RNA sequence: GUGAGUAAAAUUUGG
RNA sequence: AAAUCUUUCUCACG
């Protein structure tokens, strides 16, 4: 069916591939490819271009974002039981907390300052030294990345040490700032479609367009290139430590450690690897491993190929192609005039993952498609009605509901099938406000979040500290007594006004209801 | 002894961000196991029962959108919509009323949203989410 | 006094020396890139013919035949499924069936290409039953026009091996179809074909969550006329059926590898391409080594058939 | 059902 | 037995 579309269709209407295969084979294959490239027989991993045009940020103060250093996402924490090294897959929050406990620091900024201000590698920062931190930060764990459309054989992603995460965060923030300075298309506030229009404007002058991709992009970016870029932008010793950890990195495959001298392990650094190419020329619009340039004559094509080779961006012969009337970037296809190409394009379907969340996601998808002119409004209305009927068929059973209220959706025992226009204009019962794309979270979303919070890796016996006063900054240091006092005061205040829990606040509804 | 001592061993003072990161329960990820989790122990059924009788009769009834203007198809462009944040006094009042502190605190930040649109009007006005085709204008 | 990013530490020189002593990459060969016109119809035809020759076909459509009614009512379907389960010596416990295994051959199951049934009117019911059963395994699940049975597969160890499944236990899904293949089964005057599929929890969850009706309706908005096809996917104007396309869509939902998405992306590149690398763009259509199994192989073959039919009926 | 041990307990699976 | 290194945990209390 995707083959018989009048316009452009990428076949995104079904969910991506998934399976339970172990990640050993994929990680081993990636490591073998990296080793082969390091041998210098398959692809080029030596950088030849000049990066003298990148501004030096060595005078910028060292600033660390605390929020991105804590997350529910997985990470690897290394411990020493009896001299040997044991890698445990934990949450980034627990890993960072363990690192801070081991080094006895109040915040990551203090830790990095202490690390950068030691007299020797053997000097002790708490119970460890910089040498031990560097030794531990070179261990990685492997997992499988699934649900990637167009990848029947899933690839391998890697979990790193909290110290590695800290240094990577600093260096990537600075590299992203430099990229934004270099060109306007790399601004922080820019959607994929807007970057596509900017690309169309950039490459409009010339005749042929080269829609290209890189092959083995992560394996062909050596630590030497990263060090070169970081020196070009002036990272000081942080870049040296990162390069040293990358060069000596080890990967835990199943139950054995494997050395991986070459590569950067599946996109740990995107801004740096993009600067590797953007710092040598301006006739490119690279976005990591998906670039687009323009040319007029075969001579310019030869210059483009030489530029790509010299900057370790190995062109992919299996996907790269040349166009005259189309423009592909970030999986988005436009015309040479910047108009969106007719057809489904990147429109993706919504799988069944809840009676209400499915409707919210369908509403968001239909809103996106209609706003961009992909389909007319009446088609959106019909599709929303059909999805509502399908949800009623799937979820209208005693396992999920026992109600019969008229205003309820047909999938929860009610008899209401609202129209898309009615939902979008807020002309409905307040129970439907959650189904609006901009409304509050749905019941099933809250239930799933609460269930996730109780999982083995995230379960904690600590006293939750929520409903904080808006004034108190998140950098203020607290202790057990402080948390107890704040919680008790908030509980007393809530009880004094006839409430047990705080009432959810929604920005859109609040603003609308305001006088 | 205390769980604080066990978690943050060796430290008697930790930042609020780190403390909260150990008790975050408002993050949702769409995964394949959604239906199984919802079916387990009739958790969604119980949550719906609780919502229909404890939380539902507190949502304010906001008014519907009325203003709309004629629009015609045009070149794809990016619409920038600026939503301001709560002021300090407004945040304090909302907190003292009894609203969730986290939501009010997060609403303080000013926000800007970029949306692609393929429709326009004579006066070049900004439209609502998913209604640019019909022409419902933000009027702000 | 404030520490800056470019700060130089006392160990900078030592770390730089250590990095220098460590191994470095060797310059790689410069590639030679030749640009030629995109592949023609003959190339897709060659790919399809090579797949057909290498793998062949099955006699019946196996589980893909479960998209059509078996011709039996609810009680007969339940009886047939239960008696089939009892025949194969499935353990019975707490009112549910369990399949027990002891040793594994550690070899891939034979894979061929499934011929397309005439139509799949019961696709939605089948997907719903697959979604529901894996979370309610053990008993027979019924719908308006079809039924299935999900049997957990657990190891045999002795007196007390395992009584309930875990988060990783696989499931054998058993469905009914019209008789007329080597998988027939007869009991008390009832005849039906019983077909099985081995699915791990992730595959079952992926398959069951797809929206057949909405996907088809969205595809129909901007679609060209679909030609009739034969059981082998070849254009058969005289005796082909346009409903087989629905079956193809159903197959795309059953295949958890979703190789059709890779074929669709490559076809999108092909349609927009004015010039491609010689002998390399064509290789993007050879995905036989990326997948293993009957269902993914059939999905890939029929995606290639669809590409060929598009190039044949509506050349671009 | 809870809690804990395990290079691991399904928000699994990172940038 | 099959979409074949996958269908593989332990302990204490109520
Ligand atoms: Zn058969």
């Amino acid at each position: 069916m995707w083959a018989f579309q009048e316009g452009v269709c990428k076949g995104n209407l079904l969910s991506g591939p998934t399976s339970m295969k172990a990640p050993d084979s994929a990680a081993r294959e990636s490591i073998d490819r990296a080793s082969e490239i390091m041998t210098g027989k398959s692809y080029n991993a030596v950088h030849t271009g000049d990066l003298s045009k990148l501004p030096n940020q060595g005078e910028s103060p060292l600033r660390i974002v605390d929020s991105d250093l804590y997350s529910e996402r997985s990470c690897c924490w290394v411990i020493e039981k009896e001299g040997r090294v044991v890698c445990k897959s934990t949450t980034l929050t627990r890993g960072m907390t363990s690192l801070l406990n081991t080094t006895k620091c109040s915040s990551p900024s203090e830790l990095i300052c202490k690390v950068l201000t030691v007299e020797s590698l053997s000097e002790k920062i708490g119970d460890t030294s910089v040498e031990e931190l560097l030794s531990h930060g070179r261990y990685f764990k492997c997992a499988l990345r699934d649900q990637e459309r167009g990848k029947p054989k899933s690839r391998a992603i890697f979990l790193s040490h909290p110290f590695f995460r800290l240094l990577s965060s600093v260096v990537e923030t600075h590299a992203r700032s430099v990229l934004s300075k270099v060109s306007a298309v790399y601004t922080a506030t820019a959607s994929a479609e807007q970057r596509a229009m900017m690309a169309a404007q950039v490459v409009e002058s010339r005749k042929h367009v080269l829609n290209g991709d890189c092959t083995k992009y992560n394996e062909a970016i050596d630590a030497d290139t990263l060090l070169k870029v970081w020196d070009a932008i002036g990272m000081g010793s942080i870049g040296v430590m990162l390069a040293y950890m990358v060069r000596r990195k080890c990967v835990l495959i199943k139950d054995t450690l494997v050395e991986c001298p070459g590569g950067m392990l599946m996109g740990m650094f995107n801004a740096t690897a993009t600067l590797a190419l953007q710092g040598t020329t301006d006739r490119f619009l690279s976005f990591s491993d998906d670039f687009i340039t323009s040319f007029n004559s075969p001579a310019e094509l030869r210059e483009i190929e030489d530029l790509l080779f010299a900057s370790c961006h190995n062109l992919s012969l299996k996907k790269s192609y040349i166009s005259v009337a189309s423009l592909e970037i970030n999986s988005c296809t436009l015309t040479r005039d910047g108009d969106l190409a007719t057809g489904l394009g990147c429109t993706a379907g919504v799988p069944f993952r809840g009676p209400l969340v499915t409707l919210k996601q369908t509403a968001a998808m239909l809103s996106g498609a209609v706003d961009s002119g992909v389909m007319p409004f009446h088609s959106a209305e019909r599709l929303f009605q059909i999805k509502q009927q399908e949800c009623a068929y799937r979820y209208n059973n005693p396992t999920y509901t026992t109600r019969n209220e008229d205003f309820l959706p047909t999938c929860l025992g009610g008899k209401t099938v609202i129209s898309f226009q009615s939902l979008l204009t807020w002309d409905c019962h307040p129970f439907w406000y959650q189904v609006h794309p901009d409304g509050p979270d749905t019941i099933d979303q809250k239930v799933l979040s609460v269930l996730a919070s109780k999982t083995r890796r995230r379960r904690t016996r600590l006293e939750a500290l929520s409903d904080l006063d808006p004034l108190v900054p998140h950098r203020l240091l607290v202790s057990e007594s402080d948390v107890s006092k704040i919680r008790a005061a908030r509980q007393a205040h809530l009880k004094s006004l006839g409430l047990e829990q705080p009432t959810n606040f929604n920005y859109a509804i609040y603003k609308a209801v305001q006088p | 002894m205390s769980q604080f001592g066990k978690s943050f061993k060796g430290r008697t003072e930790v930042t609020i961000t780190e403390y909260r990161s150990h008790t975050v329960k408002d993050v949702h990820r769409s995964l394949l196991t959604a239906d199984k989790s919802l079916r387990k122990s009739f958790c969604f059924r119980n949550a719906l029962n609780q919502f229909l009788d404890k939380d539902l009769p507190l949502l304010p009834i906001r008014p519907k959108l009325e203003s709309r203007v004629a629009v015609k198809k045009s070149k794809l462009r990016s619409q920038l919509s600026f939503r301001p944040g709560l002021t300090q006094e407004e945040a304090i009042d909302l907190y003292n009323k009894g609203y969730d502190g986290d939501s009010v605190s997060g609403a303080l930040q000013d926000r800007v949203v970029n949306e692609p649109v393929a429709y326009s009007s004579a006066d070049n006005d900004k439209f609502h989410r998913g209604l640019a085709a019909l022409g419902y204008t933000l009027a702000d | 006094g404030v520490v800056k990013v470019g700060h130089k530490a006392s160990y900078d020189a030592e770390l730089r020396e250590r990095l220098l002593e460590l191994p470095h990459p060797k310059s790689g060969p410069k590639p030679r890139i030749e640009w030629v016109a995109p592949p023609r119809l003959a190339d897709i035809s060659k790919e399809t013919a090579e797949l057909k020759r290498q793998y062949g076909f099955f006699e019946c459509s196996k589980f893909l035949a479960c998209g059509e009614e078996c011709g039996l009512d609810q009680e007969a379907r339940e009886l047939i499924l239960n008696e089939y389960a009892r025949d194969r010596e499935f353990e019975f416990r707490n009112g549910g069936w369990i399949q027990r295994y002891t040793v594994a051959s550690h070899k891939p199951a034979t894979q061929k290409i499934l011929p397309l049934p005439a139509s799949a009117p019961l696709a939605r019911e089948l997907l719903m039953l697959i979604a529901r059963s894996t979370t309610q395994a053990g008993k027979v699940l019924h719908s308006d026009n079809t039924s299935i049975l999900a049997v957990p597969v657990m190891r045999d160890s002795g007196k007390h091996s395992k009584r309930r499944p875990t988060a990783s236990t696989h499931h054998l899904v058993v469905g009914l179809s019209k008789p007329g293949c080597e998988h027939d089964f007869e009991f008390d005057g009832y005849r039906a074909a019983v077909h099985v599929m081995h699915l791990d929890p992730k595959q079952s969850a992926n398959i069951g969550e797809q929206d057949f009706v909405s996907t088809r309706e969205i595809y129909k908005l901007d679609m060209l006329e679909l030609p009739p096809i034969s059981r082998k996917g070849d254009l058969d104007r005289a005796s082909g059926l346009e409903t087989r396309w629905d079956v193809i869509l159903l197959l795309e939902c059953l295949d958890s590898t979703r190789v059709s998405q890779a074929v669709a992306q490559h076809f999108n590149r092909h349609r927009l391409a004015l010039s491609v690398c010689k002998d390399e763009f064509r290789k993007g259509y050879q995905l036989a080594s990326e997948i293993r199994g009957t269902i993914p192989l059939s999905s890939l073959y029929y995606s290639l058939c669809a590409v060929r039919l598009r190039m044949t009926v509506h050349p671009f």
